[PDB]
Protein backbone atom coordinates (compact mmCIF):
# COMPACT_ATOMS: atom_id res chain seq x y z
CA UNK A 1 0.00 0.00 0.00
CA UNK A 2 0.96 3.83 -1.00
CA UNK A 3 0.28 4.73 2.41
CA UNK A 4 2.33 2.43 4.23
CA UNK A 5 5.14 2.89 2.56
CA UNK A 6 4.72 7.18 2.75
CA UNK A 7 4.31 6.96 6.58
CA UNK A 8 7.15 4.12 6.81
CA UNK A 9 9.44 5.90 4.64
CA UNK A 10 10.65 9.71 4.00
CA UNK A 11 8.60 10.83 0.83
CA UNK A 12 11.91 10.76 -1.31
CA UNK A 13 12.70 7.77 -0.99
CA UNK A 14 9.40 6.58 -1.00
CA UNK A 15 8.74 8.44 -4.39
CA UNK A 16 11.62 6.77 -5.81
CA UNK A 17 10.72 3.14 -4.87
CA UNK A 18 6.99 3.80 -6.45
CA UNK A 19 8.56 5.25 -9.33
CA UNK A 20 10.78 2.30 -10.07
CA UNK A 21 7.70 0.02 -9.26
CA UNK A 22 5.66 1.98 -11.81
CA UNK A 23 8.14 1.53 -14.53
CA UNK A 24 8.23 -1.99 -13.79
CA UNK A 25 4.29 -2.13 -14.16
CA UNK A 26 4.69 -0.21 -17.49
CA UNK A 27 6.98 -2.98 -19.11
CA UNK A 28 4.60 -5.63 -17.99
CA UNK A 29 5.88 -6.39 -14.73
CA UNK A 30 3.07 -7.89 -12.06
CA UNK A 31 2.56 -6.85 -8.70
CA UNK A 32 4.77 -9.68 -7.36
CA UNK A 33 7.42 -9.50 -9.99
CA UNK A 34 7.85 -5.80 -9.15
CA UNK A 35 7.87 -6.03 -5.86
CA UNK A 36 10.58 -8.61 -5.83
CA UNK A 37 12.69 -6.79 -8.16
CA UNK A 38 12.64 -4.19 -5.76
CA UNK A 39 13.66 -6.58 -2.87
CA UNK A 40 16.42 -7.80 -4.77
CA UNK A 41 17.55 -3.85 -6.04
CA UNK A 42 17.19 -2.66 -2.70
CA UNK A 43 19.67 -6.07 -1.27
CA UNK A 44 22.22 -5.47 -4.23
CA UNK A 45 22.29 -1.25 -3.39
CA UNK A 46 23.62 -1.90 -0.08
CA UNK A 47 25.37 -5.23 -0.63
CA UNK A 48 26.81 -4.51 -4.45
CA UNK A 49 29.02 -1.32 -4.45
CA UNK A 50 27.18 -0.27 -7.82
CA UNK A 51 27.98 3.06 -7.82
CA UNK B 1 -5.79 27.17 8.33
CA UNK B 2 -4.58 23.63 8.05
CA UNK B 3 -2.59 21.57 10.61
CA UNK B 4 -1.59 18.26 9.50
CA UNK B 5 0.96 19.59 7.15
CA UNK B 6 2.79 20.64 10.36
CA UNK B 7 3.54 17.06 11.44
CA UNK B 8 6.94 17.45 9.99
CA UNK B 9 8.45 15.23 13.27
CA UNK B 10 10.36 15.10 16.56
CA UNK B 11 13.32 16.04 14.50
CA UNK B 12 16.25 16.29 17.07
CA UNK B 13 14.56 15.72 19.95
CA UNK B 14 13.46 12.36 18.52
CA UNK B 15 17.90 11.69 19.36
CA UNK B 16 16.95 13.65 22.75
CA UNK B 17 14.94 10.84 23.26
CA UNK B 18 17.27 8.66 22.09
CA UNK B 19 19.44 9.14 24.67
CA UNK B 20 16.94 8.89 27.54
CA UNK B 21 16.13 5.46 25.57
CA UNK B 22 19.81 4.54 25.97
CA UNK B 23 19.98 5.13 29.26
CA UNK B 24 16.06 2.99 30.18
CA UNK B 25 18.23 0.09 28.89
CA UNK B 26 21.21 0.41 30.87
CA UNK B 27 18.74 0.95 33.59
CA UNK B 28 20.78 4.38 34.75
CA UNK B 29 17.13 6.21 34.69
CA UNK B 30 14.04 5.72 36.02
CA UNK B 31 11.50 6.41 33.08
CA UNK B 32 8.57 8.58 33.46
CA UNK B 33 6.18 7.60 30.49
CA UNK B 34 3.55 10.57 31.62
CA UNK B 35 5.70 13.57 31.51
CA UNK B 36 8.18 12.35 28.54
CA UNK B 37 5.14 11.90 26.11
CA UNK B 38 3.21 15.20 27.32
CA UNK B 39 6.93 16.64 26.35
CA UNK B 40 6.25 14.57 22.75
CA UNK B 41 3.05 15.92 22.14
CA UNK B 42 3.80 19.47 23.42
CA UNK B 43 6.24 19.35 20.96
CA UNK B 44 4.12 17.34 18.58
CA UNK B 45 1.84 20.33 18.90
CA UNK B 46 1.02 22.05 15.05
CA UNK B 47 2.46 25.66 15.31
CA UNK B 48 1.42 27.82 12.02
CA UNK B 49 3.61 30.21 12.76
CA UNK B 50 7.26 29.52 12.48
CA UNK B 51 8.23 32.26 15.29
CA UNK B 52 5.50 30.65 17.38
CA UNK B 53 7.55 26.78 16.91
CA UNK B 54 11.07 28.62 17.12
CA UNK B 55 9.91 30.47 20.75
CA UNK B 56 8.45 26.72 21.68
CA UNK B 57 12.01 25.04 21.13
CA UNK B 58 13.24 28.09 23.12
CA UNK B 59 11.17 27.70 26.02
CA UNK B 60 11.80 23.91 25.68
CA UNK B 61 15.12 24.09 25.95
CA UNK B 62 15.68 25.21 29.75
CA UNK B 63 12.45 22.91 30.27
CA UNK B 64 14.20 19.85 28.44
CA UNK B 65 17.21 20.39 30.88
CA UNK B 66 15.41 20.44 33.71
CA UNK B 67 13.46 17.39 32.64
CA UNK B 68 16.21 15.82 32.35
CA UNK B 69 17.72 16.80 35.44
CA UNK B 70 14.31 15.64 37.28
CA UNK B 71 14.25 12.58 35.38
CA UNK B 72 17.98 10.75 36.87
CA UNK B 73 18.38 10.04 40.23
CA UNK B 74 20.20 13.34 41.08
CA UNK B 75 18.59 15.63 43.80
CA UNK B 76 16.16 18.05 42.59
CA UNK B 77 17.15 21.41 41.28
CA UNK B 78 15.94 23.53 44.80
CA UNK B 79 19.02 21.28 46.56
CA UNK B 80 21.75 22.24 44.00
CA UNK B 81 20.20 26.20 43.62
CA UNK B 82 20.06 26.10 47.63
CA UNK B 83 24.14 24.21 47.68
CA UNK B 84 25.54 26.22 44.66
CA UNK B 85 27.41 28.31 47.11
CA UNK B 86 28.55 25.73 48.49
CA UNK B 87 29.71 24.20 45.19
CA UNK B 88 31.93 27.02 44.19
CA UNK B 89 33.26 27.14 46.97
CA UNK B 90 34.64 23.90 46.79
CA UNK B 91 38.43 22.84 45.26
CA UNK B 92 38.38 22.56 41.37
CA UNK B 93 40.17 19.62 41.56
CA UNK B 94 37.79 17.58 43.34
CA UNK B 95 35.07 18.67 41.55
CA UNK B 96 36.77 17.67 38.32
CA UNK B 97 37.50 14.51 39.85
CA UNK B 98 33.86 13.93 40.95
CA UNK B 99 32.78 14.77 37.09
CA UNK B 100 34.88 12.51 36.05
CA UNK B 101 33.65 9.28 38.59
CA UNK B 102 30.20 10.30 37.10
CA UNK B 103 31.47 10.47 33.81
CA UNK B 104 30.67 6.74 32.04
CA UNK B 105 32.91 7.36 28.52
CA UNK B 106 30.92 4.12 27.62
CA UNK B 107 28.11 5.88 28.12
CA UNK B 108 29.37 9.04 26.32
CA UNK B 109 30.80 6.42 23.12
CA UNK B 110 27.34 4.14 23.01
CA UNK B 111 25.29 8.02 22.68
CA UNK B 112 27.88 8.87 19.82
CA UNK B 113 27.54 5.25 18.29
CA UNK B 114 23.50 5.74 18.39
CA UNK B 115 23.48 9.56 17.47
CA UNK B 116 25.65 8.56 14.08
CA UNK B 117 23.11 5.47 14.03
CA UNK B 118 20.08 8.10 14.06
CA UNK B 119 21.71 10.23 11.25
CA UNK B 120 21.90 7.63 9.29
CA UNK B 121 18.17 6.24 9.64
CA UNK B 122 16.62 10.04 9.14
CA UNK B 123 17.81 9.62 5.53
CA UNK B 124 15.59 6.47 4.47
CA UNK B 125 13.34 5.46 7.23
CA UNK B 126 11.26 7.41 9.31
CA UNK B 127 12.40 7.86 13.12
CA UNK B 128 9.19 9.70 14.44
CA UNK B 129 6.67 6.64 13.85
CA UNK B 130 9.10 4.07 15.77
CA UNK B 131 9.88 6.80 18.34
CA UNK B 132 5.92 7.16 19.33
CA UNK B 133 5.15 3.29 18.57
CA UNK B 134 8.43 2.36 21.29
CA UNK B 135 6.76 5.26 24.07
CA UNK B 136 3.22 3.65 23.02
CA UNK B 137 4.50 0.30 24.04
CA UNK B 138 6.46 1.61 27.43
CA UNK B 139 3.09 2.70 28.25
CA UNK B 140 1.27 -0.17 27.20
CA UNK B 141 3.49 -2.19 29.20
CA UNK B 142 3.71 0.20 32.48
CA UNK B 143 -0.28 -0.09 32.22
CA UNK B 144 -0.21 -3.98 32.56
CA UNK C 1 17.31 16.11 0.21
CA UNK C 2 20.40 14.52 -1.31
CA UNK C 3 22.15 13.41 1.72
CA UNK C 4 23.86 10.29 0.51
CA UNK C 5 26.83 12.27 -1.35
CA UNK C 6 28.03 13.37 1.96
CA UNK C 7 27.90 9.45 3.09
CA UNK C 8 31.28 8.69 1.63
CA UNK C 9 32.30 5.63 3.30
CA UNK C 10 34.93 4.55 5.10
CA UNK C 11 37.52 4.14 2.04
CA UNK C 12 41.29 3.61 2.85
CA UNK C 13 40.09 2.87 6.71
CA UNK C 14 38.54 -0.24 5.57
CA UNK C 15 41.83 -2.19 4.97
CA UNK C 16 42.78 -0.45 8.37
CA UNK C 17 39.82 -2.68 10.36
CA UNK C 18 40.24 -5.26 8.42
CA UNK C 19 44.10 -5.48 9.20
CA UNK C 20 42.58 -5.40 13.18
CA UNK C 21 40.12 -8.03 12.40
CA UNK C 22 43.17 -10.29 10.99
CA UNK C 23 44.89 -9.20 14.22
CA UNK C 24 42.13 -10.30 16.34
CA UNK C 25 41.79 -13.69 15.13
CA UNK C 26 45.29 -14.86 15.35
CA UNK C 27 45.10 -13.67 19.34
CA UNK C 28 47.85 -10.87 19.15
CA UNK C 29 45.47 -8.02 19.54
CA UNK C 30 44.00 -6.80 22.52
CA UNK C 31 40.49 -5.68 21.16
CA UNK C 32 38.37 -3.30 22.69
CA UNK C 33 35.08 -3.07 20.38
CA UNK C 34 33.25 -0.30 21.75
CA UNK C 35 35.62 2.12 21.07
CA UNK C 36 36.78 0.79 17.59
CA UNK C 37 32.96 0.93 17.01
CA UNK C 38 33.16 4.49 18.36
CA UNK C 39 36.04 5.23 15.20
CA UNK C 40 33.73 3.77 13.32
CA UNK C 41 31.17 6.32 13.97
CA UNK C 42 33.65 9.23 13.77
CA UNK C 43 34.98 8.25 10.54
CA UNK C 44 31.82 7.21 8.48
CA UNK C 45 29.63 10.35 9.89
CA UNK C 46 29.08 13.05 6.95
CA UNK C 47 30.22 16.50 6.69
CA UNK C 48 29.24 18.83 3.83
CA UNK C 49 32.24 20.23 2.90
CA UNK C 50 35.46 18.29 1.54
CA UNK C 51 38.12 20.12 3.05
CA UNK C 52 36.23 19.35 6.49
CA UNK C 53 36.45 15.32 5.64
CA UNK C 54 39.33 16.03 4.52
CA UNK C 55 40.59 17.28 7.72
CA UNK C 56 38.99 15.16 9.77
CA UNK C 57 40.75 11.98 8.04
CA UNK C 58 44.00 13.80 8.67
CA UNK C 59 43.37 14.53 12.52
CA UNK C 60 41.88 10.83 12.54
CA UNK C 61 44.98 9.20 11.50
CA UNK C 62 46.87 10.05 14.73
CA UNK C 63 43.60 9.08 16.42
CA UNK C 64 44.24 5.34 14.72
CA UNK C 65 47.90 5.17 15.07
CA UNK C 66 46.80 5.64 18.63
CA UNK C 67 44.19 3.21 18.55
CA UNK C 68 46.23 0.83 16.93
CA UNK C 69 49.03 1.42 20.13
CA UNK C 70 46.28 0.71 22.39
CA UNK C 71 44.92 -1.94 20.79
CA UNK C 72 48.77 -3.92 20.95
CA UNK C 73 50.57 -5.04 23.70
CA UNK C 74 53.51 -2.96 22.92
CA UNK C 75 54.23 -0.94 26.55
CA UNK C 76 52.64 2.85 26.62
CA UNK C 77 55.40 5.57 25.26
CA UNK C 78 55.84 6.20 28.99
CA UNK C 79 57.77 3.06 29.52
CA UNK C 80 60.01 4.23 26.12
CA UNK C 81 60.69 7.69 27.19
CA UNK C 82 61.78 6.26 30.26
CA UNK C 83 63.99 3.67 28.62
CA UNK C 84 65.17 5.61 25.78
CA UNK C 85 68.89 6.17 27.67
CA UNK C 86 69.03 2.17 27.89
CA UNK C 87 67.85 1.60 23.95
CA UNK C 88 70.66 4.58 22.78
CA UNK C 89 72.84 2.46 25.60
CA UNK C 90 72.41 -0.23 23.09
CA UNK C 91 74.63 -0.71 20.16
CA UNK C 92 73.17 -0.51 16.04
CA UNK C 93 73.88 -4.00 15.38
CA UNK C 94 71.92 -5.41 18.35
CA UNK C 95 69.09 -3.10 17.37
CA UNK C 96 69.83 -4.43 14.63
CA UNK C 97 69.24 -8.58 15.30
CA UNK C 98 66.39 -7.55 18.02
CA UNK C 99 64.16 -5.87 15.82
CA UNK C 100 64.68 -8.67 12.56
CA UNK C 101 64.05 -11.48 15.49
CA UNK C 102 60.87 -8.94 16.65
CA UNK C 103 59.59 -8.91 13.02
CA UNK C 104 57.03 -11.63 11.89
CA UNK C 105 57.51 -11.64 8.30
CA UNK C 106 54.40 -14.18 7.87
CA UNK C 107 52.10 -11.32 9.13
CA UNK C 108 54.10 -8.62 6.76
CA UNK C 109 53.18 -11.28 3.83
CA UNK C 110 49.41 -11.85 5.33
CA UNK C 111 49.14 -7.90 5.67
CA UNK C 112 50.29 -7.72 2.01
CA UNK C 113 47.98 -10.26 0.44
CA UNK C 114 45.24 -8.76 2.33
CA UNK C 115 46.14 -5.43 0.61
CA UNK C 116 46.12 -6.88 -3.00
CA UNK C 117 42.89 -9.15 -1.47
CA UNK C 118 41.27 -5.89 -0.43
CA UNK C 119 42.07 -3.98 -3.48
CA UNK C 120 40.23 -6.26 -5.89
CA UNK C 121 37.13 -7.20 -3.42
CA UNK C 122 36.61 -3.11 -2.98
CA UNK C 123 35.30 -2.81 -6.62
CA UNK C 124 32.99 -5.70 -6.05
CA UNK C 125 31.78 -6.01 -2.62
CA UNK C 126 30.85 -3.14 0.04
CA UNK C 127 33.77 -3.63 2.30
CA UNK C 128 32.41 -1.01 4.75
CA UNK C 129 28.85 -2.78 5.40
CA UNK C 130 30.50 -5.91 5.95
CA UNK C 131 32.90 -4.47 8.31
CA UNK C 132 30.21 -2.53 10.07
CA UNK C 133 28.36 -5.63 10.40
CA UNK C 134 31.64 -7.54 12.21
CA UNK C 135 32.19 -4.78 14.14
CA UNK C 136 28.38 -4.61 15.85
CA UNK C 137 28.57 -8.43 15.73
CA UNK C 138 32.12 -8.02 18.41
CA UNK C 139 30.50 -5.59 20.09
CA UNK C 140 27.00 -7.50 20.92
CA UNK C 141 28.84 -10.80 21.73
CA UNK C 142 30.94 -8.32 24.32
CA UNK C 143 28.42 -7.14 25.65
CA UNK C 144 25.62 -9.65 25.14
Amino acid sequence: MSILTRWLLIPPVNARLIGRYRDYRRHGASAFSATLGCFWMILAWIFIPLE
Amino acid sequence: SSLWQYWRGLSGWNFYFLVKFGLLWAGYLNFHPLLNLVFAAFLLMPLPRYSLHRLRHWIALPIGFALFWHDTWLPGPESIMSQGSQVAGFSTDYLIDLVTRFINWQMIGAIFVLLVAWLFLSQWIRITVFVVAILLWLNVLTLA
